[PDB]
RNA sequence: CCCGGCGAGGGGAGUGAAAAAGAACCUGAAACCGUGUACGUACAAGCAGUGGGAGCACGCUUAGGCGUGUGACUGCGUACC
RNA sequence: UGUAACGGGGCUAAACCAUGCACCGAAGCUGCGGCAGCGACGCUUAUGCGUUGUUGGGUAGGGGAGCGUUCUGUAAGCCUGCGAAGGUGUGCUGUGAGGCAUGCUGGAGGUAUCAGAAGUGCGAAUGCUGACAUAAGUAACGAUAAAGCGGGUGAAAAGCCC
């Protein structure tokens, strides 16, 4: 029984988050929580809070034992890019991009 | 047993019971053709070579189907000279099935 | 186009393309290149060509039996119920009705029916003689049409 | 029908031993490259290696005509800027004699992965002996 | 000092081929509190190699 | 009237982009590159319908030359034998016999030698 | 912001550029 | 004889040139004007 | 109701014809970025295709063999305006 | 810059001269099939029907014939909630522009035929507008006056408070 959790509009780049998301693909969730616990990136805080939400949704809404759960699908999509103006020298302006993400964690027994 | 015959300007090695795609003939879809001008008949170290064609040999075939081949696209293009053409083509054919090689 | 006739940037030095006007028909919210004017699409038709056409299609309606001639075509009271009854009795649905007089009860009883149109003999037109399936002419309207058209 | 093509799995290859004593270099090498290519077989196919394994021995006793023993020059370049090098025929025979046959055949073979695969079947030996008796090689006179 | 052709996403992936993170191999387990920690680091509760090295 | 041309230009681009499947990179994604690549592919196809007929004839000839030298005669002697023996067998069929039926190819060789002697 | 973009275009070209940076008259 | 049965005479309506709509039309990029003249210019041409 | 910071955001439940109509809301193309599967790829040189073509995977099938995807190797081949 | 003045390998002929027979070799010629143009001729034209020859590289450019789009009439008609347009696939079809059918999405309009009118077809214009890439998770994070610790609050403290 698959259970989904999403953190849409994650204020972080998808490239920066996919580094973390690739560590826990296919892993048991107790191992993934220990990896994300002792990973020092901010994206580990994000994707851990998402994995915790997917676990609690699978347990509450679907009746699932936590020890059998396993991260079957995980993927990070590009979100909306809020855009800012940063001034440079000689009156020249640069529009910086402030990337977002859509974190998705699918957890199941399979 | 096989045999060699001319049809459609080209030649065909063929045994019995085979289906051979030929160039288009003016024959209906169920009738029987006979290729008398046969060039070679081999029957397991019982060959005979037609000097200009085998005299007594004939190939009896049944017209299976007519049809058009696969579409091909003809593209002409002269670069930097403001010229191109397109042309499709499908070539008529005729599948026959060999009823028998009369040696 | 509402705007200003000022160059959006100078001619050279900048890396952008040359531009002279923001009203340019290659810009967004620019002008139309060949913007239209109110024009009259009316064509001249010669008089003898107009009558040749009417004599042609009235001959064709005869050959196609799409022309019905009666002596009189009146409705007593201006009621569309009476007109629809009369046309049902004539077995007619899509019809043009030409009358050599001005019948007001007939105009009023035919005003609501879209299948039916009622004209004076002067006010006949070729496109209506074609667009209607049947044409009913009063014999007086025939005499006037033949007189007008020689 | 369609024209037959050889298949690298169903193809059979044979082993041949050639003695290169006294034979002319290029006239040997073009028959070797013919049989490594497989142009002596009816199942020749350009994109398929159909040739035979060939052992060449007595490579140091190969013969050239004319003054080519002292005048044929083998140039190469090391990559470095002065790195043009040079060796004659009899220097290559004394120093490393297998290269002479290998170079001539490599020049007569096709250029590409398949031609390098054809070259892998050429096995030259300066002496009169080889460790490939296990492959039951037949003799061949060229 | 700038490119003349746009580099492809294939080259982008090959450059990012080495940018992968190394997960921590195995977490050491305290012998007293039984909780997990980094090897040679103190626990979250303040144990290290059994003893309570700092209250909290 | 103002004909809006989005539908037509979309279907016109997708006809090309469908033909460009399998191509590397923007050649399968981008109309400007793909159209430029589809045209070249039609040019190559027009060319190689002519070159197919060359390359197979070359293959057939090399197989006949091998099998004839296996029977102890060259190609140029063998075609001349079959011309003088009037044998009008084309060299597709000769390559097919040279592969599958070597006895009949031997019989053809002996017919050609008897036509030369 | 394309209005803050108005600034961008309106005056990252009105910055005007300084000029060529090689005292060379190819004369 | 209806409005969807009429058709004009043959040779009455001729299509008319439409310059600058592709190679196949014939009237391609230049539209019957050649290259780089005064005549090819918009409004170009000399007086009577 | 639940995870979460009395968050954001999300999973449920519920409304509704429809929530892949949930307010960043009709339809939602392309560029662009991803996850998954098949095939290929770490001795191999160039407009990246085309002609041939092995093998692999997948469907149909009277096995007949056709399709489909990939494409080892190989001939030719220096974009458009 | 590197053999570098046979294309290379290599050749004492695999060089040259002479003679001869073979063969390879082009989109040339021939064969088979198919399309179209222009002329003959005959028919008896539906003004085109056989046969017949011959032609078919092509820029500027001239001429001829068409596809498709939006809108008007035909149309108070026809199709359509038993699912329109549009989007995405597949299959078929035509010499081509293109056409048809259908699966999924979508959830309300579309329109034959024959005519008519055009804001009628885009890859380029250092084209215009919007969106997304690239370089690249790179440079940089703005004076080299300088920070360290304890406690607190807090989901969390190098930066807040004491
Ligand atoms: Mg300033
Ligand atoms: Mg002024
Ligand atoms: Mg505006
Ligand atoms: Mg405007
Ligand atoms: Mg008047
Ligand atoms: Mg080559
Ligand atoms: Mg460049
Ligand atoms: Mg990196
Ligand atoms: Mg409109
Ligand atoms: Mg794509
Ligand atoms: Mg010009
Ligand atoms: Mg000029
Ligand atoms: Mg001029
Ligand atoms: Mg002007
Ligand atoms: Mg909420
Ligand atoms: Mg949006
Ligand atoms: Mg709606
Ligand atoms: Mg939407
Ligand atoms: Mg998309
Ligand atoms: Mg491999
Ligand atoms: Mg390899
Ligand atoms: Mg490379
Ligand atoms: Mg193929
Ligand atoms: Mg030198
Ligand atoms: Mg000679
Ligand atoms: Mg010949
Ligand atoms: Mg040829
Ligand atoms: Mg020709
Ligand atoms: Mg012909
Ligand atoms: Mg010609
Ligand atoms: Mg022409
Ligand atoms: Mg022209
Ligand atoms: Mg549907
Ligand atoms: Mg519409
Ligand atoms: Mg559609
Ligand atoms: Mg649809
Ligand atoms: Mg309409
Ligand atoms: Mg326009
Ligand atoms: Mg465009
Ligand atoms: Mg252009
Ligand atoms: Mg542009
Ligand atoms: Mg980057
Ligand atoms: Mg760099
Ligand atoms: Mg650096
Ligand atoms: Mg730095
Ligand atoms: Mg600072
Ligand atoms: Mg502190
Ligand atoms: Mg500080």
């Amino acid at each position: 029984m698959e259970t989904i959790a999403k953190h849409r509009h994650a204020r972080s780049s998808a490239q920066k988050v996919r580094l973390v998301a690739d560590l826990i693909r296919g892993k048991k969730v107790s191992q993934a929580l220990d990896i994300l616990t002792y990973t020092n990136k901010k994206a580990a805080v994000l994707v851990k809070k998402v994995l915790e939400s997917a676990i609690a949704n699978a347990e509450h809404n679907d009746g699932a034992d936590i020890d059998d759960l396993k991260v079957t699908k995980i993927f990070v999509d590009e979100g909306p890019s809020m855009k800012r103006i940063m001034p440079r020298a000689k009156g020249r302006a640069d529009r910086i991009l402030k990337r977002t993400s859509h974190i998705t964690v699918v957890v199941s027994d399979r | 047993m096989y045999a060699v015959f001319q049809s459609g300007g080209k030649q065909h090695r063929v045994s019995e019971g085979q289906t051979v795609r030929l160039e288009k003939l003016d024959i209906a879809t169920g009738e029987t053709v006979e290729f008398a001008e046969v060039l070679m008949i081999a029957n397991g170290e019982e060959v005979k070579i037609g000097v200009p064609f085998v005299d007594g040999g004939v190939i009896k075939a049944e017209v299976v189907a007519h049809g058009r081949g696969e579409k091909v696209k003809i593209v002409k293009f002269r670069r930097r000279k403001h010229y191109r053409k397109q042309q499709g083509h499908r070539q008529w054919f005729t599948d026959v099935k060999i009823t028998g090689i009369s040696a | 186009v509402t705007g200003s006739g000022k160059k959006p940037w100078r001619q050279k030095g900048t890396g952008r393309a040359r531009s002279g006007s923001i009203k340019s028909p290659i810009w967004r919210s620019g002008g139309v290149t060949f913007a239209a004017r109110p024009q009259d699409h009316s064509q001249k038709v010669n008089k003898k060509m107009y009558r040749g056409a009417l004599k042609s299609i009235l001959s064709e309606l005869v050959r196609q039996d799409r022309l019905i001639v009666v002596e009189k075509f009146s409705v007593e009271a201006p009621k569309t119920k009476l007109l629809a009854q009369k046309l049902k009795d004539m077995a007619l649905e899509d019809v043009l009705i030409i009358t050599g007089e001005l019948d007001e009860n007939l105009f009023l009883a035919a005003r609501n029916l879209h299948k039916v149109d009622v004209r004076d003999a002067t006010g006949i037109d070729p496109v209506s003689l074609i667009a209607f399936d049947k044409v009913v002419m009063t014999a007086d309207a025939v005499k006037q049409v033949e007189e007008m058209l020689a | 029908m369609k024209t037959f093509t050889a298949k690298p799995e169903t193809v059979k290859r044979d082993w041949y031993v050639v003695d290169a004593t006294g034979k002319t270099l290029g006239r040997l090498a073009t028959e070797l490259a013919r049989r490594l290519r497989g142009k002596h077989k009816a199942e020749y196919t350009p994109h398929v290696d159909t040739g035979d394994y060939i052992i060449v021995l007595n490579a140091d006793k190969v013969a050239v005509t004319g003054n080519k023993r002292t005048d044929k020059v083998y140039y190469h370049h090391t990559g470095h800027i002065g790195g043009i090098k040079q060796a004659t025929f009899e220097e290559m025979i004394a120093r490393r004699p297998e290269r002479v046959i290998e170079i001539a055949v490599k020049g007569m073979l096709p250029k590409g992965p398949l031609g390098r695969a054809m070259f892998r079947k050429l096995k030259v030996y300066a002496g009169n002996e080889h460790n490939h008796a296990a492959q039951q090689p037949q003799v061949l006179d060229i | 000092a700038v490119q003349q052709n746009k580099p492809t996403r294939s080259k982008r992936g090959m450059r990012r081929s080495h940018d992968a993170l190394t997960a921590v191999t195995s977490l050491s387990v305290d012998k007293t509190s039984g909780e997990k920690h980094l090897r040679h680091h103190i626990t979250a509760d303040g144990y290290y190699r059994g003893r309570k090295v700092i209250a909290k | 009237a103002r004909v809006k041309r989005g539908v037509i230009a979309r279907a016109r681009h997708k006809k090309i982009l469908k033909q460009a499947k399998g191509y590397y990179g923007a050649r399968s994604r981008v109309y400007r590159v793909a159209f430029q690549a589809v045209i070249k592919a039609g040019q190559y196809a027009y060319r190689d319908r002519r070159q197919r007929k060359r390359q197979f004839r070359q293959l057939w000839i090399a197989r006949i030359n091998a099998a004839a030298r296996q029977n102890g005669i060259s190609y140029s002697k063998f075609i001349n034998g079959l011309k003088k023996a009037s044998v009008e067998i084309d060299r597709k069929i000769l390559a097919d016999i040279a592969v599958f039926d070597k006895v009949a190819f031997t019989a053809l060789v002996e017919k050609a030698k008897a036509a030369l002697a | 912001m394309s209005g803050k973009m108005t600034g961008i275009v309106k005056w990252f070209n009105a910055d005007k550029g300084f000029g060529f940076i090689t005292p060379d008259d190819g004369s | 004889m209806r409005l969807n049965t009429l058709s004009p005479a043959e040779g009455s309506k001729k299509a008319g040139k439409r310059l600058g709509r592709g190679i196949g039309s014939g009237l391609g990029k230049t539209g019957g004007r050649g290259h780089k003249g005064q005549k090819s210019r918009s409004g170009g041409g000399v007086r009577r």
